Formats: structure tokens, sequence, C-alpha cells
RNA sequence: AGGAGGUGCAUGGCCGCCGUCAGCUCGUACCGUGAGGCGUCCACUUAAGUGUGGUAACGAGCGAGACCCGCGCCCCCAGUUGCCAGUCCCUCCCGCUCGGGAGGGAGGCACUCUGGGGGGACUGCCGGCGAUAAGCCGGAGGAAGGGGCGGGCGACGGUAGGUCAGUAUGCCCCGAAACCCCCGGGCUACACGCGCGCUACAAUGGGCGGGACAAUGGGACCCGACCCCGAAAGGGGAAGGGAAUCCCCUAAACCCGCCCUCAGUUCGGAUCGCGGGCUGCAACUCGCCCGCGUGAAGCUGGAAUCCCUAGUACCCGCGUGUCAUCAUCGCGC
């Protein structure tokens, strides 16, 4: 099927994936750009490290923390597009080689149709589907408010992934379409703003809901 | 002719093999060849050597 | 001329020859070339790349490694191939980028599995069965 | 294999112990040992009281030898009697004549404190002897009797203090005697001294 | 060449016994093989501590470990016949073979 | 070249299209009807799938030769679908491994080493190297970095 | 948490007080030095009780 | 005599729980007629009644700590049954051999490993907070920074908590019967409610052929290489192994090529027919295995509810205990 010397790829410069460079990926908001990391790095693959020291996920290349992300199941405990993804033998989670093709195979897909850098696509994405306001409940004298607060960075970027993730994973849920296509439908979308994408879609209505209870 | 309460023998199934110390049936650890009832081994361990250092 | 290195990894023992010649990398009688899959052979391969292709090209190595997944023996082997380079070379400008790069590469992972327990040992040291109550 | 050899000498030693402590607990039995030697076997047995244990006119060593021959295995045995090096530091022996003394009939507590002090008077670093049963009236009770350092939790209690446990048959039950002492000389790691 | 086989219990009662195999083996000037410390064999052992099924479920886990070493010693008759008297304790096990 | 030269798949696939070429080795008379093993649950889905067996156990014996019928049988058991209880490891039927073997030695390819298992004889030795080689100059021009090996 | 015992305080104030010129501000020393001068058996007790009186030392050099 | 006959509201011993919680106490002194109080309280700190300072108290005991086992880095010794990197010989193969690869011999232990003894990590140092101390948050170095990481060890007392059906045991009871043996049946039933699990409701897949990688443990009527027969289950002969020498043991998830392309289907594997085997004295009640045929619910789940902070959770297989056969089970890898 696909072509040999694609199966055997060696690469020689240090780039992501050893295909795509990070020199002209740009990030706007001065807010994500301290945690946006775009370190050269061909091998995204930390292992477990970084999870025991606190904001240690400030120095994980962006493609590791998708990696990560997207290897799960969906559904669990949460009805996202109102269905039940509970898969327990089909699910990605513990399988980073699967995990990886996918998210090779969906950057291919969106520099293929978009003739941009699929690391610049992914970072518009983000920035797009970035939250900057929710709602959260305080506790003064004897009855609690609800009140509209802010965001931190690092929780921006973690609820922006976990919404892309879940958007691609009930798009490609008991249909045609395959995981990396949904995927890169996903970062599409988000990046064209359109409400089409889910995870855009959930920013609106978290922004929404932080503007009502305001 | 007085042949009677008499067992037979029997050499597989839980009533060919008896605890040595209380003889019972169902459990007995026989690894290594303690054929020990299990109580049994438990509080005779520490003389028989065995130590818990978990 | 040559050096010796080892490197661990899980229960992987990987034991690497660095020596002159043409620059060709063989892992357990295989080229490096056609180790599959792709996450593991990157994952050998680094450190050839950030050392430079004049060194690989330079330098030739063998390696064994026994025990482990495939994830586990591939760490093994790179680590025990950043070491054999890192000595080989004798420089330290290589060693510090090797160092701001990766810096468990001339350092093994001392992480190990944590022995399981009752209550669902099976399932793992945590992993217990859920109650029932009513 | 080679724990099978092991194993079945302490299966062998632990029965021995067993039925001689049956059949001779009351000559204050403290316990025996084995020693392999070409001509056989030579177990030589703890007694306080080897009058007991001898018996009269040599009977008694007789038919422990023909038991400990026949019953149990063990290849030309030569039986051998000694005395206690400390009775009063060893609980097993203090605890068998503890209950010894609740079957014959005296009051619980006076017995306990005669024991207790009997025991520091001969040495140690701390006592604790606990009864367990219908002691003074028909519910059961438990009670303690302690004094001087001992330790219970951690591997110095498991290894230095020595433990012993009986069980005394009176008219109306069951009663159960443990006994715990600490040997003179004892060192806990917390201690320590300055040369 | 003699063949060597100690097994005890304890580390401390090999010890001694390879360190009098040594010092015979020195004292007689012939070549002697380091003792080789055999993998130790540790046997384990899981039980339920309670004695009925009611409560919580809880094991203890006996273990008994014994140490093996192995000494090669050349053949010769007055070094042989001087470690045919060693002390040998209770515990410890010995084996002699002839290759 | 050598067999470790190139990858294992590419190599037994063309070592079966080589063989179908020698009359020693033909399909038994109840191939059509027989699965590969226990734990599988349908017929191979190619009409020459003795072929490439018998190209795997050719390269079995010469990488981990001497073998024998039963660690070959451990090697092509696997995983077995039980229904509703817990999937399970199971070894191979040993008739395709003893007659591919059989018919290996009629050729000349392998032969046995008593109490130790079956080696590679020279003959295929050559006969493997030779196939080898060729595959790893196709390879070549398509991949440039294994002219140095 | 990491809070000195009882018996390693006491311990390391009686043996400052006994020997001051014996012990100095180098923990490398002070180790030595607390092995020699005490019969612990422990590398950890041995190490904290030399941290201790190093800690002792810095204070008394420190003038409080 | 015997009793797996009642009594765990008569008991001993062991076990769960409050609770690996930090509490429970003693000598003298002091206050109150007394039950009792103080120390054991207050501020800060710790996982801790852990520690510093104040105090009508001064000292101490049991808990905690300490202690023991295993993992992670380094050093010394040891080198067979363990290891094969350099050196020499023999044999074989390739692109015909510049060069490269495999096996065996002698040989080495160089590396891995095995197992004894040592070193190392101790808030050690720098900056800051706290009061300058108790201590606390960051950084350098380092394999390991803050209890280094996971375990063993569960105090005074209570829980009339479970256990007499594991052993021991008081009283009562049966005592030719409730005692002891043998055959057959039952504990395996089945309108229904519930706990904990396995399998699935598919493409983050099913099938087919091919290609890679472990560890813990066990092995004498025992593990069994290797050879022959059989389509599979399975059958016959049989080397080595008393186990660092031989066997269980070339695991699966994962990777490559092809078919299937969203459908109750090439998903699902219950339920039944015929036929062939294994263990066992005995297989219908009531065992397990394989071939062909058959093909039920199930297309993601209401209120509610459970586990888990790192090599942890999830996913996936393996060893063992039970065992003549049988593991969707407990304990570990
Ligand atoms: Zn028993």
């Amino acid at each position: 099927a696909k072509p040999l010397n694609e199966r055997f790829f060696i690469p020689h410069e240090i780039k992501v994936m050893g295909r795509w460079s990070t020199e002209d990926v740009e990030v706007r908001d001065p807010s994500l750009k301290p945690y946006i990391n775009l370190e050269p790095r061909l091998l995204p693959h930390t292992h477990g490290r970084h999870a025991k020291k606190h904001f240690g996920k400030a120095n994980v290349h962006i493609v590791e923390r998708l990696i990560n992300k997207i290897m799960r199941s969906g559904g669990s405990h949460y009805k996202v597009a109102g269905h039940f993804m509970r898969r327990e033998h089909r699910s990605l989670n513990s399988k980073k080689v699967k995990a990886y093709e996918v998210v090779k195979e969906a950057f291919k897909i969106i520099e293929q149709r978009t003739g941009k850098n699929p690391i610049q696509v992914l970072v518009w994405a983000i920035e797009n589907a970035a939250p900057r306001e929710d709602t959260t409940s305080v506790m003064f004298g004897g009855i609690r408010y609800h009140v509209a607060v802010d965001i931190s960075p690092m929780r921006r970027l973690d609820v922006a992934l976990r919404n892309i993730a879940l958007g691609a994973s009930a798009k490609c849920y008991r249909n045609k379409m395959s995981f990396a296509e949904a995927l890169a439908e996903e970062i599409i979308l988000a990046a064209n703003k359109d409400p089409k994408s889910y995870a855009y879609s959930k920013k609106l209505e978290i922004e929404r809901i932080a503007e009502s209870s305001r | 002719k007085a042949d009677y309460n008499k067992r037979k023998p029997r050499k597989f199934g839980k009533g060919a093999r008896r605890c040595i110390r209380c003889g019972q049936y169902g459990p007995i650890i026989r690894i290594q060849g303690l054929m020990l009832c299990r109580h049994c081994f438990r509080e005779v361990a520490p003389k028989l050597g065995f130590r818990k250092y978990e | 001329r040559i050096i010796q290195t080892t490197g661990k990894r899980k229960t992987a023992i990987a034991r690497a020859v660095i020596r002159e010649g043409k620059g060709r990398v063989r892992i357990n009688g295989k080229p490096v070339e056609i180790i599959e899959p792709e996450i593991a052979r990157f994952t050998i391969l680094e450190p050839l790349i950030l050392a430079g292709e004049e060194i690989w090209n330079s330098v030739d190595i063998d390696v064994k490694v026994e025990g482990g997944g495939f994830m586990g023996q591939a760490e093994a082997a790179r680590m025990a191939i950043a070491r054999a380079l890192v000595e080989w070379t004798g420089d330290m400008s290589l060693k510090e980028k090797f160092m701001k790069y990766d810096r468990t590469m001339l350092v093994g992972d001392p992480r190990r599995t944590e022995p399981h327990k009752p209550n669902r040992s099976t399932k793992g040291p945590r992993a217990k069965r859920q109650k029932s109550y009513r | 294999a080679i724990e099978r050899y092991f194993i079945r000498e302490a299966v062998r030693e632990m029965l021995i112990d067993e039925f001689l402590e049956k059949e001779l607990r009351r000559a204050g039995y403290g316990g025996l040992d084995i020693k392999k030697t070409p001509l056989g076997t030579k177990v030589i047995i703890f007694a306080a009281n080897p009058g007991y244990v001898i018996g009269r006119g040599g009977r008694r060593i007789r038919e422990l030898t023909r038991i400990l021959e026949k019953q149990f295995g063990l290849e030309n045995p030569q039986i051998e009697v000694e005395e206690i090096k400390n009775p009063y530091l060893n609980a097993k022996v203090q605890a068998v004549r503890l209950a010894q003394a609740l079957e014959r009939g005296i009051h619980f507590r006076r017995a306990a404190y005669a024991a207790l002090r009997a025991i520091m008077n001969n040495g140690a670093r701390g006592v604790e002897i606990r009864l367990s049963g219908k002691l003074t009236g028909e519910r059961a009770k438990s009670i303690r009797f302690y004094q001087g350092y001992l330790a219970k939790v951690g591997n110095p209690a498991e290894t230095l203090v020595s433990k012993g446990y009986a069980q005394a048959l009176l008219k109306l039950g069951v009663i159960g005697v443990k006994v715990a002492i600490m040997p003179p000389g004892a060192r806990l790691p917390d201690e320590i001294e300055i040369i | 060449k003699a063949r060597i086989k100690i097994a005890s219990t304890n580390v401390r009662s090999l010890d001694e016994v390879a360190n009098q195999i040594k010092q015979i083996a020195e004292r007689t000037g012939v070549r002697m093989s380091g003792p080789i410390p055999l993998p130790t064999k540790r046997i384990r052992i899981t039980t339920r501590k309670s004695p009925d099924g009611e409560g919580s479920a809880t094991f203890d886990r006996w273990e008994l470990r014994v140490h093996k070493r192995l000494i090669d010693i050349e053949a010769d008759e007055r070094a042989m016949r001087q470690i045919m008297r060693i002390r040998v304790p209770e515990d410890v096990t010995i084996e002699i073979e002839l290759i | 070249a050598t067999v470790y030269d190139v990858p294992g798949d590419l190599l037994v696939e063309r070592v079966a299209q080589r063989l179908k070429e020698i009359p020693e080795i033909k399909p038994p008379e109840w191939a059509p009807f027989v699965k590969t093993g226990r734990h599988k649950e349908r017929l191979p889905e190619q009409e020459d799938w003795w072929y490439y067996r018998v190209a795997s156990i050719l390269r079995r014996v010469y990488l981990d030769g001497p073998v024998g019928i039963e660690r070959l049988r451990t090697y092509y058991g696997g995983r077995k679908n039980r229904g509703h209880a817990p999937e399970k490891f199971y070894k191979a039927g040993g008739s395709i491994i003893r007659k591919a073997l059989q018919q290996l030695e009629a050729a000349g390819f392998v032969e046995k080493v008593p109490g130790k298992g079956r080696v590679i004889t020279p003959k295929g030795r050559s006969f493997l190297d030779k196939i080898a080689t060729e595959l790893k100059k196709e390879l070549e021009e398509i991949i440039p970095e294994l002219k140095k090996y | 948490g990491k809070i000195r015992q009882g018996f390693i305080k006491r311990v390391a104030r009686e043996l400052v007080n006994k020997y001051p010129n014996e012990f100095t501000t180098d923990f490398e020393h002070n180790k030595k030095k607390v092995q020699e001068l005490t019969n612990v058996t422990s590398k950890k007790i041995r190490n904290r009780i030399a941290g201790y009186v190093t800690k002792l030392v810095r204070m008394k050099m420190e003038g409080k």
C-alpha cells in the first residue's frame, strides 16, 4: 500500500516528526505563548516524565500533548454529542504507536488540504478553541454565589486540546470517517472558526455562560 | 466378615490428604510437601523458620 | 580500538560496542535502517542525528539487547549508543547538547514496576474491587 | 530438590517438639534440639525438673526413645537432658508454670504478682503478663500486669522479646495466659552511648 | 578436581564454612576457585490470616530463603582429607563430587 | 548480503514464490480442508498458503536452527476467541509443520540433527542468501541508506 | 516531615557540648567524627546526628 | 470411646472494624470535701501527644518515630551450571569476496548477571519566609531532595462484631443412637430480586498469510526436548533435568499486505444436532477438549454509583494455589 520509502523513512534533521519544521510557526496571543512549546524535537515522546513535576507540562511538545490526549477512549462518565463512547478493548488508551500514526496521518491530510504547516494550523485551532472566562461558585457567609472567573493559560490549553480530541472522537464514532480524517476535520474547522467545530462551539458556549453569570 | 468401620484406600480427591497436625480436609497446603492445614501452617511457620519480610 | 557501554530500561539490557568504520549501525544483527515500528526506529536513531552526519559515518556500532518489550529495548539501545558516542568523541559540546535535549540519554531511567497488592492484585497495586454497600 | 530435605527436617522437629511438650508439660519443658552424627542422631531436651523427665528405673527414657524412633522416624536417637540456662528468662516455661498454678487453685491476682516479682528479681528489663478468660464471674474478661521496659511493635520487638502462651483447664472453662519478657542487656536502636 | 556444594538457611554459617575451606586451600597451596554464590532460592507462601470467612480479606506472605555456594578445589589426598573433617554445622548441608 | 539484511515479510513471500518451482514442495491432499491451527476461526484466504508457510518455516529453521516441531508449534500458535471466556494463547497443529519439514528435507534444504532438531543445509543457506541479496539489491535503489551495509 | 527526633537532638547537643573543638562546619568531617566518637550503627542516624551537629557549630560561629 | 450435634450471650487462640488514627497511661508535687483536674493546656510546626517557646509542674512508659525487607547509582571480592566483548583455529554462506555474515572449538570474565561486604542523600549548600530557633517554599550539584520509592511491624481499651464447621475447651444433649463404615441421590433445581465479573453492542475494527519483544514461578508415578502417526483434540517411543546445566518457554497487545466499507453485517457468540478424544474405579443427573452445521439478546445505556495522583490508571497476556480432569477465581509477573 504505502510506498517503501515512506515505510522506511529515515530523517536527517531535527524537526517534528522528521517532516515538518517549526521555524516559521508563530503564536499571536501573549497568554499562551509561554506555554505553547515549539522546541526542536523529532520524536514527540517524553514517556511519563514531567507528570510528577509541578507545571512540568510547559516543557512538553505540542504534538506529544495531542498524541497523549487522543490516546483515550472518550465518553466514559461524560456525554459529548449526547452519546457515550465506552469502548474498552477497542480504545487507543495505552497505544502510543497507534496514536502517533493517527496524528501523523491527520497532519498529512491537513497539509494536503490547506497547503500550510500542519503545526501552524494546529496552533491556530488551539488559539480559536481556547476559552477565556468561565463560571464557578464561591462560598461566603452561609450561601454560595456563582461568579465569572478568568482561566489560566495552562487550563486554556488543556481545555482546547481536550475539546479537539473529544470532537474528533465524536465525529469518528460509528461512522464511515476514519479517526485521522475526523481529527484533521476538527483541526481545520476549529482554525476556520465555523461553529461546526465542536471545540469552537464549546468555547462559544462557555463564554456565553460566563457572560450570563457575569 | 468384620470388614467395616474401615476407610477405603483413595489415591486422589480431598479425602486422600490429611493435615498431619489436626487432620482436616479442604484445605491442605502441599507446597514443597508441607501437607499442613492452612491455619496450622499460619500458626507454625515461625517455628519452621519462615519470616515475613514482605 | 573499541569502546563498550551499557544501558538499562524497564527490564531491557543493551550492550553496545563502538568502533571506527563506515557508519553501519547494526542492532541484534539487523541494520538500524529497517527497524520497525517507525517510533522505535526514531527513538534509536535520535542520538546519531544529534551527533551529526560526519561522526555517524565515521564510527560504527554493534548492539545486543535482551529483555523487555520493543520500546524498552529501543530505549536501552538509545542509552548505550549515546554513552558510546559521548565516550568515543570525548568532547563536551555534544555532551551538553545531549543534556539539554534529553537528560536521560546518558542517565538511565530509575522507574520500575510497583509490586501488586491484594484486593485486585492482578489488576495492579492501587486497583481494587468496587464496593456495593446496600 | 534441596528444599525438600530442609522442609522435612523442620516438620519432623516441629512434630517431635509438640509431642514432647504435651508429654512433659509438667517438667518445665523449655525446648530441645537435634544434632546429626555418623552413628545416628542426638536429641538434647532442656527441662527445669529432670527428675520427672528421667522418670524412675529408666522406663520413661526407653519409651521416649521408642516413640521418637518408630512414630517420628528418627534414626538411632540418643536422648539427653539438660538444665534451663535461665528458667525465669524464657516465657514458655513461666507461662506453663503460671497455668499450672492457676489450675492448682492459687488466686490469679496473687499468682501473677508472685510470678512477675520472681521474674524481675531473677533479672529482666521488662515483663508483661496477660490473663484472659472467665475470671471473677461468668462474663469473661482480660487483665494485664506489667512493669519495666518492653517493646511490642517493630523488628526489635519481634526479635529481642521472648513470648510464650499457655492454657489452664479450670473446672469451669479455660484461661489463656500470655507472658512477654525482655532479656537483660537488650539494646534498642533508639538509645546509644558516647565513647 | 572436587566440587563442593554448600547450602544453608543462614548466610553466616556458609561464610564460616567457606572461610574454613579457603584457609585449608591456601595452607595446602593448591589452586582454589572462590566461592561462587548461586542464586538464592526464596520460597513464598501466601495464607489467609482469618480462620473464618467473615471480615475483609487479608493475607500474610511467609518466606524461606536458602543460600547456596559452589567451590572447585584441585583434587589431592592431603587437601581432601583436610576438608573431609569440616565442622558442617547442623543447618549447613554439604555435597561432594569428583570430576 | 544475508537474511539478516532484509525485512522478513518480503524475503518470505519472495522465497515462497521461488519455492513454487521446486517439485518436492507440493501441498498435501488435505491442504484445502484444514485450518492452520486450533486457535484459528476459518480457513486461509490464500489458495497458495502452503508455500508461504513452508517459506516461513525454512526461514525459522535458518535463523533459530536447530528447531523442533513443538517449538515451531509454539511460534505458530496465537490467541483464540473462546467466546464468553477470556482469550487465551494456544499452540498450532503439528501435521503441517511436520509435513513441511519432511518436504524441505526431501528437497535438500534442511537436515535433522538427532536429539536437537532441524538445521539448514548449505544448499538452503545458499538459496536463502541468494534470494536475500537480490532483494537487498532491489531495495538499495528505493532507499539509499542500505548501500553501506 | 524532616524534623529532628528527640534522641537525635539530645545526642548531638551533648556531643557538641563535650567536644567543642572536635567538630567543624564541614559535614564530611562531622560525620566521620560522630562515627568515631559514638557507637552509632545506622547510616541514617549517624548522618542526621552529624547534620544537626554541623548546624549547631554554624549557629555557634554566627554567635547567637 | 466417639459426635462437622445446640451454645462464639460461658471461653482460649487468631481475624475484620473505630485506626498506621494519635492517642492511652505512670512516680512525686499542686488544686478541689468529692467524682475528678494539672502535666496531656496555649502560639507556631509536623503525617504524628513530631518539635520549639510560654505555663503549676518536674520526670517517665506504651504507641509514632526508630527498626527489618526489596528497588534505584558507585566501589571491593568472587566466575560455575552464569556471560562471549577482544585474540587464534576449523566449517559454511553470500554481491566471488576489497568487504560482510553464521556455527563449533579451544580460550577469556572484559560487559550483563548472580551474592557477600562497603560508599552514597544527611535540609548537605545558596536565596527567601517564619522569631534569629521549631520548621517551610524554590535553586545548584546529583542516580536518587525533602518520610528517596513500595512493603512488614496495628497501643491501652471497645466492638456480647465472625469463628465450637480448624485445632483446644466448660455445661447440656445422642450414646447402639446424632458414633463408625458402604452404595445411590442432593449441595449443580428455577416464574423471579440483588452483589461482583467475563463477553459484546464494531472501523480507536472482524478475518486471512507474514514479521518482532518479557518477567515472576514450578517440575519425581513430575516437567518432558527430540522423533513417528493424526485435519484438531489427541496417540506411541524417548534424551536431559533432584534443577544458574534439561523442560514448562519463540506470549498477547503492537507492526506490514490483502478482503470486508457502516450493515444485526465477514459485529455478537449464547442455544442446540451429529461425530471424535482426555482424566477418573465410575462422566446421565454432574467433568473438560476439538471438527462441521445452527446463529438468541445486544447498535453506547435513567435515577444512582465505584477505583485511581506515575511506571500509578487504562489496555493485554503469562506463572502459581486449588488439581487424577476442570479457572471467567485468589495471590504475583
Ligand atoms: Zn490443620
